[PDB]
RNA sequence: ACAGCUGGUUCCAAUCGAAACAUGUCGAAGCAUGACCUCCGCCGAGGUAGUCUGUGAGGUAGAGCGACCGAUUGGUCCUGUCAAACUCCAAACUUACAGACGCUGUUUGACGCGGGGAUUCCGGUGCGCGGGGUAAGCCUGUGUACCAGGAGGGGAACAACCCAGAGAUAGGUUAAGGUCCCCAAGUGUGGAUUAAGUGUAAUCCUCUGAAGGUGGUCUCGAGCCCUAGACAGCCGGGAGGUGAGCUUAGAAGCAGCUACCCUCUAAGAAAAGCGUAACAGCUUACCGGCCGAGGUUUGAGGCGCCCAAAAUGAUCGGGACUCAAAUCCACCACCGAGACCUGUCCGUACCACUCAUACUGGUAAUCGAGUAGAUUGG
RNA sequence: CUGUCCCAACGUUGGGCCCGGUGAACUGUACAUUCCAGUGCGGAGUCUGGAGACACCCAGGGGGAAGCAAAGACCCUAUGGA
RNA sequence: CGAGUGGCUUGCUACCUCGAUGUCGGUUCCCUCCAUCCUGCCCGUGCAGAAGCGGGCAAGGGUGAGGUUGUUCGCCUAUUAAAGGAGGUCGUGAGCUGGGUUUAGACCGUCGUGAGACAGGUCGGCUGCUAUCUACUGGGUGUGUAGGUGUCUGACAAGA
RNA sequence: CGCCACACGGGGUAAGAGCUGAACGCAUCUAAGCUCGAAACCCACUUGGAAAAGAGACACCGCCGAGGUCCCGCGUACAAG
């Protein structure tokens, strides 16, 4: 429900970490970013291990807790939080001025950032965030 | 006892028997194997087992590797085959063990070891062209019972 | 490298993205041919599998893609046929094709019927103690034929004494 | 070597705190099979009596013989489905769209709700149909209340409002079925949803037992032998090891017991009827007399007398329904004696 | 009461600045005397932390032993190994004295001498070399630098690892280290490798991973065969004398013994492997055909993989990273200390002037960190 | 012989909880909402990294503060004592 | 013979605490590890079958009752699918118990001239504290979200 | 100590059994691809859960009045609340 975004980024076929690193740098530069099509975002490597790293993060916890998101919505949001000093005033403002969305709820198509796109024709060892979330046990709502 | 207690060359050279008493005899039977009457120059093929790291090999390991090497040569070439193998290293370094805590720590004599430098020949077998793959297998079994990684270097083998 | 495959007169093959569709008188086979830097294209009369890389891994798949396309040609013309024989030593095994699945009844004395589902456009025909698995996609036929052999799998007892089951007689 | 033993009590019904709503809320609903219908009803617990039955089970060696079965009597008067709520499929789960209400309201519904005076049942209905056209319509549920006024033994006149799901045929046909019930007056009985012999899931908020200790709450042991006389009788050994330097939430502690929502699975409906056939002599202890629409549910049901219990067709039944069991005798003997 | 034992001992600043060692001690939780720190007076021109050369001292490393000595192989000279308490040899290096250059001293008086006051004699770590010990964040030596008593920068945190020795203030450039985000600076360039999330971990109690194994993959060399058609696969042939002889009831490619010959021919064993009681039956050698381009053998290197099991919640600091944000080879530009350069000021020391230690002017690349402690102004 | 136990239940009396009145002590370097790891004189709420965490209050049983309490009563040492 | 993993035993070392970090065993209650005893799915067999033997994946659940002994350990019995092992300050004394080790009393044996000793045995021999902080179990009051009533959604969380 | 209730099935995997298949004309379960396959995992089911700071949704009532609190009679509730 309405977010006055300055920049709208398209995560489709883009390497998650590389996008997140730029979305962080821009959030700290006062830009209001919005990451779009995060279900279709990419992460490279052997699926089997990538899933194990995320499945462990779900199983980790205690009474204090460790809230790790299962949906590709929150997974991207947490990755961005990882590149920002979110406990500081300047960092919380930056993080809160960044929102991840499933699909594209805007009118405009998002821009693909430089050096973030993965050439599917050149790569076979990767995963879609939606694939990770389906394995984690999340409800497919995209 | 494990070889980890005696494999390194960090201790001084302790060999002088005129000051060391109660040294246990070598478990090694013989250094000259096969047809010890024939010459080493009478063979077209000379293959040596070369030690890659600088270690100390105990008499028990020297014997265990020699036994499982010569036993294969006796199995494949017979008890009187046309070969001759030599174990050129002798167990000169005397080994101790502190077996009272760390007081009067200098241990009692428990055995003997052979200081072999890297690149040195531990074993050297002389054979005929046809028996070459049998001796390469005698050494593959022998290098499995010592401490370092090894090389099977053919010194007189243009026949391949 | 580049391996050019001439398409037979009986066949016509269309391609979009990474998916190749091969149509002929015996049917239609669609497969996905995806591997890094390998391009599979239609030159109207020939199918071209090419890459800029000549390493062992890439070379392995260029050869696999060839034998896949060659197999799709033979599938849409002559077809693929696997032959099987049902053997029993004490209990009369009632093999039947019921719906889209081949059902085996009273195997080794069981009250419960053993059943496996048929993969795609594969046809299983029964003529007594002989079964013939046939179709255009080798992936489908090969597996349906295998599924049948694997349906009479016995782990609990000796295979040498309890030899009952349907077995592959003819491999194409 | 210290013998093994399962932990005291289940961690699945946690946290063991007081229920938010005294009226139970189902979190699961049945699958869409046959003809469209309301997936649940409700009543008010009356008490227990036994019934004699003829064994229905084909696999029982006692098939056809006399058999005594414990049964709980629940007064189930007709409920009113006052509205049709519609949900839409959003990227954030299901969200309510609009609601279709009515004109006919029960005399005392204003004791709970702020009854609608001005509503557009047509524009609401239109939004639902334009959403079905778009392929965004999720499920179809009805807002429903009870008539506690119809039950003389229950003090309350204030209706217990709760939402129930309508499943069945196509989403288009069950939209029609749903609107059709509402447009009238929303009146429906247990005969409309259930048939005697079927397996139902009964939800309820348990008997409130206030604050109780570990022995009652978690079923831990009492201190045994010599330990029992030392000053510690009903307290556990320890609150955990040295490390971790904290008390885990898994260690049995004191607190609230009862007044928890429980959904008891696979409850057989022995009989559905009307009148005074199941009433006990001298009236049901701490309840009253039964004369009207009821339901006889096999065994126990969560909650005390006078409490509202909810019904739903079993989401996971074990046995196949053996409809309309033969009732040879229902006991009317006093519960005092 | 006495105690060699625990605790405490109150204001500011400036100069120098340790010892945790040696000899003796009913001595080892203490002292004394030396080493070493500081202060004063004296003497009066040399001094020697570095280097080179010259004149001397030396037997550790290495090596070797028909060179002594003593261990320690086998054969019918030859052949196989060793040494803290061996030496026919023999360094690097350390060391005496002297000369030379350097540096230093003659108003800052060095070198030295005499006297006053100490503190100190539980040390620790890194590196090199050690001796003991299975090992140790072990014990005990030695040389050295460091912590102790050393800030600041880096290393996630962290006495001794890297940079760096530091008056105040200010501008600038760098060092170690770093440049995808967190986080200042590159999602830098040319080329290659790795697919394991290997790795993104200098050093380490701290960061493991071994013997053994690997048609995972990349690179490099050697030999041999190949359009007179190789390697493989598929087809056809694999035959006669004779079922060799002997053995044996039988043995006929194939139980065993010996031999292992010659015809046909393009090949085809007195048969390499199964198989039969023995035959038969199935391929092997060997020849031909189809086919059509490299194939086969071995050596070496690179990265990875297997080997690989632990207790509350997984980790390179975290995120997360795959033609990299990994690894290796080159290269480009930057970020980054109190270091280095630079403006002013302060303290201290010395010089000129002076009664002045009052001013004024000057010099310091060769002054400015400090626990115990000596000295001095407030 | 029996609630010692299987295996716990219900009850009685006084407390406990709420209200009026009365009214101490122990303890206190400071800061303090923690948790999982790591590091550190090798047994950290405070260091480092992450995670979690809106404030205040009532009741509880005591997991941690190597909890509070007593200059270890073991062991060694003192040119100690009886 | 050779290479290692673990950190349950024992030994070594003497880094931490002697202005005190309560013992062994047991008990109670909680979490965990896998090198798996049972259960699930597998492979081999000297796999006819039945009953086994060996190995693989696998830690969800289970692994119990008793006789001697303070015992841990261990021995023994009958049951059982099986009656696995180990970590948590050898988990757990501001929870219990106090049978053993290890005070002061006493006996026996051995040793000693003797006081008295013993890594010998034996009988008797004490268990403190009103919870400030933190932690968790349950219960409230406020503030934020920015008028109310009723119905819901589901990020995540728990389960054997 | 009594009585009632407490699945099945899907999806993806491990060990494993296979299919198609190349490097390496053959062969090969694996290198790309695919079919199966554990009491284990995910879903299913139960419980909690608008303080989820993106601090949510719907319907209706009300903003001079909707609704709530105190009050009174009581418990399907309860140590205060
Ligand atoms: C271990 O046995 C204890 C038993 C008892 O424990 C004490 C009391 C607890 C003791 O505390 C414990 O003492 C041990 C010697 C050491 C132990 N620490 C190692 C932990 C210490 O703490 C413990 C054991 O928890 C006691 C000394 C406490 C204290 C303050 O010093 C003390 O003296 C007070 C005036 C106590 O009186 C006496 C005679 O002890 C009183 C407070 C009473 C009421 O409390 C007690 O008596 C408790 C029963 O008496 C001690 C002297 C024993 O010590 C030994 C070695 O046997
Ligand atoms: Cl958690
Ligand atoms: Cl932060
Ligand atoms: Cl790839
Ligand atoms: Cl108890
Ligand atoms: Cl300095
Ligand atoms: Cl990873
Ligand atoms: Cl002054
Ligand atoms: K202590
Ligand atoms: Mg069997
Ligand atoms: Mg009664
Ligand atoms: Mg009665
Ligand atoms: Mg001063
Ligand atoms: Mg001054
Ligand atoms: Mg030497
Ligand atoms: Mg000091
Ligand atoms: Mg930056
Ligand atoms: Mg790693
Ligand atoms: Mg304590
Ligand atoms: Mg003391
Ligand atoms: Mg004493
Ligand atoms: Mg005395
Ligand atoms: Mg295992
Ligand atoms: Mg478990
Ligand atoms: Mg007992
Ligand atoms: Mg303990
Ligand atoms: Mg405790
Ligand atoms: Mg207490
Ligand atoms: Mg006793
Ligand atoms: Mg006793
Ligand atoms: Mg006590
Ligand atoms: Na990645
Ligand atoms: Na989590
Ligand atoms: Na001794
Ligand atoms: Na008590
Ligand atoms: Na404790
Ligand atoms: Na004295
Ligand atoms: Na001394
Ligand atoms: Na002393
Ligand atoms: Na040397
Ligand atoms: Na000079
Ligand atoms: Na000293
Ligand atoms: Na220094
Ligand atoms: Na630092
Ligand atoms: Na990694
Ligand atoms: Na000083
Ligand atoms: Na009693
Ligand atoms: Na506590
Ligand atoms: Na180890
Ligand atoms: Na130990
Ligand atoms: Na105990
Ligand atoms: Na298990
Ligand atoms: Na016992
Ligand atoms: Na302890
Ligand atoms: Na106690
Ligand atoms: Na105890
Ligand atoms: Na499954
Ligand atoms: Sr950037
Ligand atoms: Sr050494
Ligand atoms: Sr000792
Ligand atoms: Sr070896
Ligand atoms: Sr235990
Ligand atoms: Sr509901
Ligand atoms: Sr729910
Ligand atoms: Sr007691
Ligand atoms: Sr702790
Ligand atoms: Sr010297
Ligand atoms: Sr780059
Ligand atoms: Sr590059
Ligand atoms: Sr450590
Ligand atoms: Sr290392
Ligand atoms: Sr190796
Ligand atoms: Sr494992
Ligand atoms: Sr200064
Ligand atoms: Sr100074
Ligand atoms: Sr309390
Ligand atoms: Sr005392
Ligand atoms: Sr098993
Ligand atoms: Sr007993
Ligand atoms: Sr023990
Ligand atoms: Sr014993
Ligand atoms: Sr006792
Ligand atoms: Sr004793
Ligand atoms: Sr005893
Ligand atoms: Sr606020
Ligand atoms: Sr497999
Ligand atoms: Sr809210």
């Amino acid at each position: 429900a309405e977010f006055d975004a300055d920049v709208i980024v398209d995560a489709r076929d883009c390497i998650m970490g590389r996008v997140a690193s730029q979305v962080a740098e821009q959030a700290l530069d006062g830009e209001t970013v919005a990451v779009v099509n995060a279900e279709r975002a990419v992460i490279t490597g052997r699926e089997e291990q990538i899933v194990e790293k995320y499945e462990k993060r779900v199983d980790i916890g205690n009474d204090n807790g460790y809230f790790y998101p299962k949906r590709p919505d929150g997974i991207f949001k947490r990755t961005i939080r990882g590149m920002l000093p979110h406990k500081k005033q300047r960092g919380r403002e930056a993080f809160e001025s960044v929102r991840v969305y499933l699909g594209n709820p805007y009118d405009e198509d998002g821009e693909v950032l430089d050096g973030t796109s993965l050439d599917r024709l050149s790569n076979i060892k990767f995963v879609t965030l939606g694939e990770i979330s389906e394995t984690l046990g999340a409800n497919k709502t995209w | 006892k494990p070889a980890s207690m005696y494999r390194d060359i960090d201790k001084p050279a302790y060999t002088r028997r005129e000051y060391i008493t109660g040294i246990p005899g070598s478990k090694i039977a013989q250094h000259k194997m096969g047809r010890k009457q024939k010459d080493a120059d009478d063979y077209p093929v000379q293959i040596s087992l070369i030690v890659e790291e600088t270690v100390q090999l105990r008499h028990g390991s020297l014997e265990a590797s020699r036994l499982s090497a010569n036993r294969h040569l006796i199995k494949e070439l017979g008890e009187e085959g046309d070969y001759k193998m030599t174990l050129r290293k002798f167990p000169h370094q005397v080994l101790r063990e502190n077996k009272d805590g760390m007081r009067a720590a200098f241990g009692k004599i428990v055995g003997t070891a052979a200081r072999v430098q890297a690149g040195e020949q531990l074993f050297t077998a002389y054979c005929n062209v046809e028996d070459a793959e049998h001796v390469k297998e005698a050494f593959r079994r022998a290098y499995n019972k010592i401490t370092p990684s090894c090389r099977i270097k053919v010194e007189r083998g243009e026949e391949l | 490298p580049r391996v050019e495959l001439e398409i037979p007169e009986d066949v016509d093959a269309e391609q979009d993205h990474l998916d190749i569709t091969v149509e002929g008188d015996n049917g239609s086979v669609t497969r996905r041919l995806w591997y890094p830097d390998i391009d599979v294209s239609v030159d109207g009369d020939t199918v071209v599998i090419e890459s800029d890389e000549d390493n062992a891994k890439t070379m392995s798949t260029i050869g696999t893609f060839q034998s896949h396309i060659e197999n799709m040609f033979h599938g849409v013309t002559e077809g693929w046929e696997y032959g099987m024989e049902v053997f029993y030593s004490h209990f009369p095994m009632q093999v039947n094709v019921e719906g889209d699945e081949v059902v085996i009844e009273n195997f080794l004395g069981e009250k419960a019927p053993r059943r496996t589902t048929i993969h795609g456009d594969t046809d299983v025909e029964i003529d007594g103690e002989e079964l013939t698995v046939s179709g255009p996609d080798i992936e489908a036929v090969g597996q349906t034929a295998a599924d049948i052999e694997q349906l009479t799998r016995i782990n609990d007892k000796d295979v040498r004494v309890f030899q009952d089951g349907v077995y592959i007689t003819r491999k194409p | 070597p210290q013998p093994s033993r399962p932990r005291k009590g289940s961690l699945g019904f946690g946290p063991r705190k007081r229920s938010t709503s005294e009226t139970p809320r189902f979190n699961s609903w049945p699958s869409d099979d046959g003809q469209p219908g309301v997936q649940g009803f409700a009543g008010y617990k009356a008490g227990m009596t036994h019934v004699v039955l003829v064994n229905d089970e084909p696999n029982s060696p006692r098939e056809g013989m006399e058999e005594t079965v414990p049964v709980t009597v629940i007064e189930t008067p007709p409920m009113r489905a006052v509205a049709l709520r519609a949900y839409e499929d959003t990227p954030y789960g299901q969200r309510p769209l609009t609601e279709v209400w009515t004109d006919e309201f029960h005399s005392e519904l204003d004791r709970t709700l702020d009854v609608p005076e001005d509503h557009d049942p047509d524009a609401a209905e239109e939004q639902i149909r334009d959403a079905h056209e778009a392929g965004d319509l999720g499920d179809l549920r009805l807002i429903t209340h009870t008539v506690p006024d119809a039950v003389p033994s229950v003090p309350k006149k204030k209706p217990d409002v709760m939402e129930t799901r309508v499943g069945g045929g196509s989403v288009s046909d069950r939209l029609d079925h749903a609107l059709d019930i509402v447009e009238d007056g929303g009146e429906h009985a247990m005969n409309d949803i259930f048939r005697a012999g079927e397996y139902a899931d009964v939800a309820g908020v348990t008997k409130g037992k206030g604050t109780q200790g570990p022995v009652k709450r978690w079923g831990v042991q009492k201190r045994k032998g010599k330990h029992a006389r030392q000053g510690w009788r009903r307290r556990i050994g320890n609150l955990g090891p040295w490390n971790p330097s904290r008390v885990r939430s898994t260690v049995p502690q004191q607190g609230q017991t009862g007044y928890h929502q429980r959904t008891e699975l696979n409850k057989r409906l022995i009989d559905i009827g009307e009148g005074d056939e199941p009433t006990v002599d001298g009236g049901f202890v701490n309840y009253g007399e039964v004369d009207g629409p009821y339901t006889l549910v096999k065994g126990s049901v969560p909650g005390p007398d006078k409490r509202l219990v909810r019904f739903r067709p079993a989401v996971r039944p074990n046995d196949q329904p053996r409809l309309d069991p033969e009732v040879r005798y229902v006991s009317n003997e006093s519960n005092q004696g």
